RNA sequence: GCAUGGCAAGUCUAACCGGAGUAUCCGGGGAGGCACAGGGAAACCGACAUGGCCGCAGGGCUUGCCCGAGGGCCGCCGUC
RNA sequence: UAUGCCAGCUGGUGGAUUGCUCGGCUCAGGCGCUGAUGAAGGACGUGCCAAGCUGCGAUAAGCCAUGGGGAGCCGCACGGAGGCGAAGAACCAUGGAUUUCCGAAUGAGAAUCUCUAACAAUUGCUUCGCGCAAUGAGGAACCCCGAGAACUGAAACAUCUCAGUAUCGGGAGGAACAGAAAACGCAAUGUGAUGUCGUUAGUAACCGCGAGUGAACGCGAUACAGCCCAAACCGAAGCCCUCACGGGCAAUGUGGUGUCAGGGCUACCUCUCAUCAGCCGACCGUCUCGACGAAGUCUCUUGGAACAGAGCGUGAUACAGGGUGACAACCCCGUACUCGAGACCAGUACGACGUGCGGUAGUGCCAGAGUAGCGGGGGUUGGAUAUCCCUCGCGAAUAACGCAGGCAUCGACUGCGAAGGCUAAACACAACCUGAGACCGAUAGUGAACAAGUAGUGUGAACGAACGCUGCAAAGUACCCUCAGAAGGGAGGCGAAAUAGAGCAUGAAAUCAGUUGGCGAUCGAGCGACAGGGCAUACAAGGUCCCUCGACGAAUGAC
């Protein structure tokens, strides 16, 4: 198909062929499996102290005093799981493998498939993104990689009728639950992914909900956050070309 | 509890064809695809070459693999083909998707099932 | 929902009488205990059998059937064509950590083949010659007498 | 440290000299322009305007600055005790704006003016 | 064992290396594993890409008659 | 209708629940020894008032210097009084001063005190004098060398297994240990010090051949590094102390040479870029710390308070996180960017100084003994005839010799020189620094968020809790009445709220007081389910229900 290239003013400036991969049949099940793994693979091993509740010589009096055979020390029950201050019967364990494997092929196929869902304006709209454009992904001249101010990327985005998505991500949610106590107080919608070629866009990164990636290592997660296909993306002339062989 | 959205649709399409058109193979293939993957067909070229005949579409209710040699000029329809299978077959015949078969022949006529 | 997920409330978790799931007594003893007594059933009988030759006095032959060579002659475009001629040693995988390469005669031979290997089986020769071919024994193959 | 516990901790246990940064207030438009700084460490000499409390709107001279409790006393910003006495209502510098500076210190004034350091 | 999914006469990398958005992730790494032939204690030898018959589904036909993958019963082949 | 039953209401008791997190748990990166120059630990002191904790040591919550920092300060700890600070205090970094007694504890003794100069004790050197030195003890585990169970498993049990585990003895370091082949033995025209990771492989091997046990070579990686003696041949050409003088060591050999690319000697060729000794001496990276650091505190509404709603506007290489009277990029700390410092890498790499590498021919000059090896008895190992080690006895060769290649002997072949020594880097732990989290959230998570190894128990070894939350701000309740009264109560005052009033957020159940509805002093006990009546009921969140008649009318079905 055809890809309408845009200049830093938001005006058409020729067009390149949309590489084949963007024709890869969208497979949300495979994409979901790729995200699930990436999300599990960064989780940290945890678990209670091996000896928590075992540091005591408590013993059971056995039969004879009208008491249950529960280990006690200084007339206080201990160790056993039903006892306050006792061990945890089946606790979290450091030894547990909390990682998920995934065949390279299966994962690469998901990458290609997520790439392809990027070229479907309907999917992109269903995923939730706000925009008033018909073509997608949004391809742009390699000059984008030279921008330096966030504000400049804003103008370009407004010119491309895509800034509305950032308006969407411009709202943080204060989550329900104790995550807050561990530093996960906030969360926010995912907006535009900017795929460049030489280096992530320093100029676009701070944009509400924006994520910056590079064509050689852009993955399933940035292409389909949370395993949902169809993220409103903006590639770079050269980015678009590199992505082709992924 | 199938997971693949594509395999899921194919199955629904195969049913629509066996019901509307006079087809019986399509509903037959649809039932076998609904069964556990372990039971689906995994056929090599050697077997297609042995029981197929020209002008009679070979229908594999599974997947075709590239072991062995195929000389007959047949049209094979499968859920999928390994890269090699599809290459060898197109050299002397034609590899087709079940989705195309259902279209070019909704009455599923002059078809031979191979597993 | 899984089986495990539905156990809460069942008391026994499918073990029957609560007097069942205790120690190893419920398994007739730890591990293979009783493999000659109460649980002899389905255990290979006790006993010693045969002998082994030292690992480094053993030879491992790298084999291949004519059917494999033959089914891919055309495809082996990167290998001699003549009146085809293929050096088996260059076809067989594992042909390095192998003491030698041997051609076995399973399948058919639909071409005239000139095969070079360290060894062949009667069936392999008959088949390769019967299809108007020849079999050449390597120098290593010069170990027949 | 992105962890809330560690952030609050370091703020509550910061040594005395690191507490000056907990008693800083935004400068008025004029002062910002004059010295090229957005805020300054409120001093017991400065004049300030309350922008948030119940006393929002009122202005007065800073009477006291407690580093430990990171709080300031502003003249006339007080509470009526039961016995009738009038005591100060501690304010957080964050709800305050410095409209006038007490620059009797060569060092403070120097810091204010230099462009490589802030006061 | 089973359900689902990728690839398929193959399949998967391990430690580790490079990159990076730096525990995630992208690229590399097939060492080695299992599968691709078995039988024999060992020496050692080394197999049906189909020869026959029933016949389900399915297909065909001039509507019982053919073709009949899978399945079933035989032959035949490797080795002790 | 007393005693009383059931449910509720008002107040209480209690402290669940929800919300909150100054603590835990776990993972990761960095870093890593201290002590006779008396450590670590403990005791007792030390404040204006000082009991606990922290700090400190008779200079006692401290003294000095340099740098940073800054208008405040006098620890936790918010009182009273008083004081310190522009003579630049507080506070932070580095360095220095002080640093009681016990404590390895060392003059001798002793439950932290005492008696009349002290390296006690054991050693090395030695001016043979404690003159110069060493050792001792600590440390979270990690590490190395010795000693070494049993429960248990085998459905009993003895070998086996648990297990070379637990525990004990001795000792090192920041890492240990190992290490440049008398190797390997994919047997080869092959590999080439050592750890470690992955694999080889639950393979080979062991085993009442039961249960169980269990490698290696090699391969892919990580990191890489290779050398010094003894002797031959030389023979005082040497070394240590001392500023020197002088002394001490050393022919029982200091020093030169040399170390399987064997060496020495004799005659030659060429040459040094090997090695060894010593000099200099980092970049980068990584860890931590620090400097600077953009943009609203505008309007209306609600509110005790705007960080809320609506409206207008701004920054962003910064939309991580935290604070601030409620949901904050723009109010404050910080965050991106840029920059600086210390530590580690490392006395390493690089560079340089000195030395001199190597080759030919001749020469039976040299080359580590209770050894190699055999036997008796044991332990250990997968080690089976073929693991490693101990013990008693026996016991060789000399490179023209010897050992190994998984039974012995002889020959061949291939590999390799034991019985002397050193050796960076890659790997273990987690005390210490920092970071992180699909971990817990106060009966949880450490025993310990609090006085925590505290209170307390035991002669002792040892054992060992519970206790988090006023409020935006103390505005922490003046005055008056009452009272034996700084109690309590009444009235009153503060605040959005006192039913936030002090172990004070919320405030469940069991349960208590008062009280409301129903029952009730002639009557029977799984406390109810389902039907149906009485009596009782503010709203809300349910709105149906009753009777005449009529329509429809399954099975059944009359007078
Ligand atoms: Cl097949
Ligand atoms: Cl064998
Ligand atoms: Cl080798
Ligand atoms: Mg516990
Ligand atoms: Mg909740
Ligand atoms: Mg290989
Ligand atoms: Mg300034
Ligand atoms: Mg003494
Ligand atoms: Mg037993
Ligand atoms: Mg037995
Ligand atoms: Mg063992
Ligand atoms: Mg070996
Ligand atoms: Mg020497
Ligand atoms: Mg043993
Ligand atoms: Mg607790
Ligand atoms: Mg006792
Ligand atoms: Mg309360
Ligand atoms: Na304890
Ligand atoms: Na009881
Ligand atoms: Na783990
Ligand atoms: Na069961
Ligand atoms: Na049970
Ligand atoms: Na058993
Ligand atoms: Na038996
Ligand atoms: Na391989
Ligand atoms: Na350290
Ligand atoms: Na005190
Ligand atoms: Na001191
Ligand atoms: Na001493
Ligand atoms: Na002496
Ligand atoms: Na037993
Ligand atoms: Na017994
Ligand atoms: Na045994
Ligand atoms: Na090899
Ligand atoms: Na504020
Ligand atoms: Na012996
Ligand atoms: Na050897
Ligand atoms: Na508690």
């Amino acid at each position: 198909m055809q890809a309408t290239i845009y200049d830093l003013d938001g005006n058409t400036d020729g067009e390149v062929d949309l590489p084949d991969v963007f024709e890869t049949p969208v497979r949300s099940d495979l994409i979901g499996k790729a995200v699930r793994a990436a999300q599990a693979n960064r989780k940290q091993d945890y678990g209670s102290d091996e000896y928590a509740g075992l540091r005591t010589p408590a013993e059971s009096f056995g039969s004879g005093r009208g008491q249950a055979h529960v280990p006690k020390l200084d007339g206080r029950a201990r160790r056993v799981p039903q006892a306050v201050k006792g061990r945890s019967a089946h606790p979290p364990k450091t030894e547990k493998d909390r990682s998920l494997d995934l065949n390279d092929k299966e994962r690469q196929l998901a990458v290609r498939s997520a790439l392809a869902a990027t070229a479907d304006a309907d999917l992109v709209a269903d995923r939730g993104h706000e925009f008033d454009r018909d073509e997608v992904p949004v391809v742009v001249s390699d000059d984008f990689e030279d921008l330096v101010k966030t504000q400049e990327v804003v103008s370009l985005l407004e010119a491309l009728d895509v800034h509305a998505d950032i308006d969407r991500a411009d709202e943080t949610k204060i989550k329900a639950g104790q995550g807050s106590a561990r530093g996960r107080k906030y969360r926010r919608p995912a907006s535009i992914l900017f795929v460049t070629s030489d280096e992530p866009s320093t100029a676009a990164r701070n944009l509400a909900g924006a994520d910056v990636a590079t064509a050689s290592e852009v993955n399933t997660e940035d292409l389909a956050p949370g395993g949902a296909p169809g993220r409103l993306t903006v590639f770079t002339e050269s980015a678009l070309a590199e992505v082709a062989e992924r | 509890s199938k997971t693949n959205p594509r395999l899921s649709s194919l199955i629904a399409d195969l049913k629509s064809a066996a019901r509307s058109s006079g087809g019986a193979v399509w509903g037959d293939v649809a039932e076998r695809l609904e069964k556990p993957r372990r039971t689906h067909a995994e056929v090599n070229l050697g077997r297609i070459e042995r029981y197929a005949q020209e002008d009679e579409t070979v229908v594999v209710p599974g997947k075709v693999l590239g072991s062995g040699v195929l000389q007959k000029d047949v049209t094979v329809a499968a859920v999928d083909f390994s890269g090699t299978a599809e290459t060898k077959i197109d050299q002397v015949g034609e590899a087709v998707s079940l989705e195309q078969a259902i279209e070019n022949n909704p009455e599923g006529s002059h078809v031979r099932v191979i597993r | 929902t899984s089986k495990k997920k539905r156990q809460r409330g069942s008391r026994t978790h499918g073990g029957g009488s609560h007097k069942n799931r205790r120690g190893a007594g419920h398994r007739g003893g730890r591990g293979d205990a009783g493999r000659d007594k109460h649980e002899f059933h389905n255990h290979e009988p006790l006993g010693k059998s045969g002998f082994k030759r030292p690992q480094k006095v053993q030879e491992e032959a790298a084999t291949i059937d004519v059917r494999e060579i033959d089914e891919n002659v055309t495809l082996l475009a990167a290998d001699d064509v003549a009146e085809f001629r293929v050096d088996v040693r260059d076809v067989v995988e594992e042909a390095d950590d192998a003491d030698y390469v041997k051609v076995l005669g399973a399948g058919q031979v639909r071409h005239e083949l000139t095969l070079i290997a360290d060894d062949f089986s009667e069936g392999a020769r008959e088949k390769v010659e019967g299809a108007g071919g020849s079999v050449e024994l390597t120098d290593l193959g010069e170990e027949r007498q | 440290s992105k962890q809330p516990d560690k952030q609050r901790k370091s703020q509550r246990r910061a040594p005395l000299h690191e507490r000056h940064k907990q008693v800083r207030a935004t400068l008025s438009a004029d002062l910002r322009e004059e010295y090229g700084q957005r805020n300054v460490r409120v001093n017991a000499g400065d004049t300030v305007e309350v922008l948030r409390g119940d006393f929002a709107g009122e202005e007065g001279e800073v009477i006291n600055v407690d580093l430990d409790k990171a709080v300031i006393h502003v003249e006339d910003v007080t509470l009526e005790k039961t016995d009738g006495e009038e005591v100060p209502r501690p304010l957080d510098t964050s709800n305050v704006r410095v409209t006038d500076l007490d620059l009797e210190d060569e060092k403070r004034e120097a810091r204010l003016e230099s462009e490589d350091d802030s006061a």
